[PDB]
């Protein structure tokens, strides 16, 4: 009838059918032999039974339980039990676990996400494992950051193990999971990318052969671009030589809403830029990990060092009152009236190409509506930049 | 008066079956015939459910306690006759159950609020437990005449323990999670099977006008089930009525594997003692 096409279903139906068949048939034989007597006693030792008791007795016997309630009493019945044991025990003990295993192999993390108005959700994909998830989630949801309002959605094609289940549960209100792939354009429809905001890509840093890892990442970017051109992407890469191919795919927009973060380039860049002055590597690398201020009282170096560890780097637009002034003067004003420091200015030309300047000189003055980077302990403090008049 | 056993089960059946209806209709009630404050309530309930703040923490601990409390009340109620009367304005028991159930009702409501997909939440293992346990106490207080039937399900709640431990940030290791989960499943199945054997047998199967009763107290049923599960066998206690035997057959059919599989693993996880530790 073309009703059982797959593999497992055939196994399950065949097993259940044979089992029920033999069980009922054995019951029937016991009933027939027992209700009737025996020839060579001239039919004089009949034991009154009904089918129900017989099937009960068979299921008691097969599973090795046993009971003192009912037992076949005539010769033929006992002989039949003696023989039937030899097959039935093996049959039961080698079929029941199989049937239990085949059924119930259900994917627990199926289903699909839902879109809620007024909020925003992102996606991740790639090397999902306990260390990486812990680090990423710690950095993402840390309290020092500005008031966060997002949700996080994961994808992967290996069912997460027990240990990771702890983290995925502990943030029951901020993390959700969906088994699947990223190469199957049905899965990438479940996660609802078409209304997302970005899709980060964790990449395995400690791989054996570098080439395969970045190749797979390339194809992942290819597929995600295939489902939609107007998406944002932020990923990892492992050697500068292969980074360029990602420049080629048709819709990456380096100018607008796109980027790529290598490792080798940034690694050697930190080392080199520190070659001119010791320790600059650490000073940079500590600016990009969210940390909170600490108390230490022992007069070691640890206290004076943690004094500055927990600083971070933020961005905010300026105030209109500071346009017609001097960059040195406004820097001094910021520090003296704010206890806050700034490094660089975003962009100044009245052209369609955006350029970034660090530490401008004294031939530049602020225009209306300019963004500016700052370094301080918490984002809320940075925001004091909105306006300063009538404050002392 | 005349037996009122029928009414209690019915009140319950109405809620679970009736609920599936309204939920199906609302999904199918659209005209096509196929940040919101509501979402703020959703988020507030969600954070309250698990360990997100002090208030939620005390709530989870209180649930962890009151579940065991209700399980304790169940044992005390065992030895009473099958169906009699207890005045509500005089005693202390049947009030502790009342307070426990009014609490479980709110804990169920809060869970129902903070669920992404209503339908599959409604048919979830933890849910039907409350569906089959909360009505009869209210109905009893209405009629002043309670009934033992279908109160053994109140033991299933232990399945939640794993979850209501993980939020508290107490179990972060593979082995501990595995062991706790297995022991929870095992104890729950054992006690609930005991409970079912007790209600059907002490009362008579209705096929023959309730005249086939065989006396048995809850502890005895615990023994019958343990002897059967492990295959040891004995002739000391064998269920006699039809329903009991049928349930025994089905239970042996699947679940004997449970005792043949879990116990070796539980024994293996415990006892991995590092003999040459120390200093
Ligand atoms: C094996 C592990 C999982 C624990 C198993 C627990 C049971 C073996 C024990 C624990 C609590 C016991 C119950 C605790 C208290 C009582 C009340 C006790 O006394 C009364 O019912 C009072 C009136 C009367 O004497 O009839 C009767 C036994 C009973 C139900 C006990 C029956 C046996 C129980 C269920
Ligand atoms: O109601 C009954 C049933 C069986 C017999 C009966 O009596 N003698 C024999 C036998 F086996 F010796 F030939 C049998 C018999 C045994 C096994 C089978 Cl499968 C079929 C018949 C009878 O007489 C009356
Ligand atoms: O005189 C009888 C009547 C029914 C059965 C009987 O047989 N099988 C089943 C079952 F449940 F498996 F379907 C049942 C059964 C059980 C409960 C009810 Cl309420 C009604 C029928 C029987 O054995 C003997
Ligand atoms: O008084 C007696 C007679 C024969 C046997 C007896 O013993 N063994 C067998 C067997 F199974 F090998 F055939 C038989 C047997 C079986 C069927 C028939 Cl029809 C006749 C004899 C017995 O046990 C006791
Ligand atoms: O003390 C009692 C216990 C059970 C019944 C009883 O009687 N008939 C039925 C049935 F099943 F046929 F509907 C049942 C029954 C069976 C299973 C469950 Cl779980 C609950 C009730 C009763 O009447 C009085
Ligand atoms: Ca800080
Ligand atoms: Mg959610």
């Amino acid at each position: 009838l073309n009703i059982l096409k797959t593999s497992n279903s055939i196994k399950l139906v065949n097993l259940l059918s044979i089992f029920i068949s033999t069980w009922l048939t054995a019951a029937g034989f016991i009933h027939l032999v027992e209700n009737s007597g025996d020839p060579w006693e001239n039919f004089q030792n009949n034991q009154a039974l009904t089918y129900w008791e017989c099937v009960y007795l068979l299921m008691v016997t097969m599973s090795t339980v046993g009971y003192g309630d009912v037992y076949a009493k005539t010769t033929l019945g006992r002989l039949f039990m003696v023989f039937f044991i030899l097959g039935g025990l093996a049959m039961f003990a080698s079929y029941v676990p199989e049937i239990i295993e085949l059924i119930g192999n259900r994917k627990k993390y199926g289903g699909s996400y839902s879109a809620v108005s007024g909020r925003k959700h992102i996606v991740v994909c790639g090397h999902i494992t306990l260390e990486s998830v812990s680090n990423f989630l710690k950095d993402f949801l840390h309290k020092d950051r500005d008031d966060v309002n997002v949700e996080i959605v994961f994808l992967h094609n290996i069912s997460p193990n027990l240990e990771l289940e702890a983290l995925f549960k502990r943030h029951f209100t901020q993390v959700e999971f969906y088994q699947g792939s990223v190469l199957n354009p049905h899965d990438l429809a479940r996660v609802k990318i078409e209304s997302a905001d970005a899709c980060l890509i964790l990449a395995n840093k400690y791989c054996a052969d570098p080439d395969a890892e970045d190749a797979s990442n390339i194809m992942r970017v290819i597929s995600i671009k295939n489902y939609h051109p107007k998406i944002r992407i932020i990923t990892q890469m492992l050697q500068y030589h292969n980074k360029a191919h990602l420049l080629n795919i048709p819709s990456w927009n380096w100018k607008e809403g796109d980027d790529a973060i290598c490792l080798a380039e940034l690694k050697l860049g930190f080392i080199a830029q520190s070659c001119l002055a010791q320790g600059l590597s650490t000073m940079l690398a500590n600016l990009f990990s969210m940390r909170s201020f600490i108390k230490i009282e022992e007069d070691t170096w640890q206290k004076y060092y943690l004094e500055g560890v927990s600083n971070e780097m933020y961005t905010e637009y300026l105030s209109s009152a500071f346009v017609g002034l001097s960059f040195p003067t406004v820097c001094e004003l910021c520090f003296v009236k704010l206890k806050l420091l700034m490094i660089a200015i975003e962009y100044k030309s009245a052209n369609r190409e955006s350029r970034i300047l660090i530490n401008p000189g004294n031939h530049l003055k602020i225009q209306e509506g300019t963004l500016g980077f700052f370094i301080a302990s918490d984002a809320k403090e940075v925001k004091r930049a909105f306006f300063y008049c009538k404050a002392c | 008066g005349q037996r009122m056993w029928w009414a209690f089960l019915a009140s319950s059946m109405v809620t679970f079956f009736g609920g599936l209806f309204i939920i199906l209709l609302w999904r199918t009630l659209k005209y096509l015939w196929t940040v919101g404050w509501m979402t703020s309530v959703k988020d507030w309930a969600g954070v309250m459910i698990s360990a997100q703040t002090l208030t939620g923490r005390v709530l989870v601990v209180l649930v962890f306690a009151l579940s065991i409390g209700a399980l304790v009340i169940y044992f005390i109620d065992s030895s009473n006759p099958i169906e009699s009367c207890q005045n509500f304005y005089k005693d202390f028991t049947l009030q502790i159950d009342m307070a426990f159930n009014v609490f479980f009702l709110l804990y169920f409501g809060l869970r129902f609020i903070a669920a992404n997909d209503k339908l599959w939440f409604w048919l979830e293992v933890n849910s039907v437990v409350d569906f089959f346990t909360v009505p009869p106490v209210f109905v009893s207080v209405y009629l002043n005449r309670s009934w033992l039937g279908l109160r053994f399900l109140r033991a299933l709640r232990l399945i939640q323990f794993s979850e209501i431990l993980q939020f508290l940030n107490i179990l972060k290791t593979s082995n501990s999670i595995k062991l706790v989960n297995l022991l929870s499943i095992f104890i729950s199945t054992w006690l609930t099977a005991a409970g079912f054997i007790h209600l059907v047998e002490n009362s008579g199967d209705p096929w023959e006008n309730f005249q086939n009763n065989q006396a048995l107290t809850y502890w005895e049923c615990v023994y019958l089930l343990m002897v059967t599960m492990s295959t040891v066998g004995y002739g000391d206690v064998y269920a006699k009525t039809t329903l009991g035997r049928l349930f025994m057959v089905f239970f042996i059919l699947g679940g004997l594997a449970m005792f043949a599989s879990y116990v070796p693993e539980i024994i293996e996880l415990i006892g991995n003692r590092k003999k040459y530790g120390g200093s």
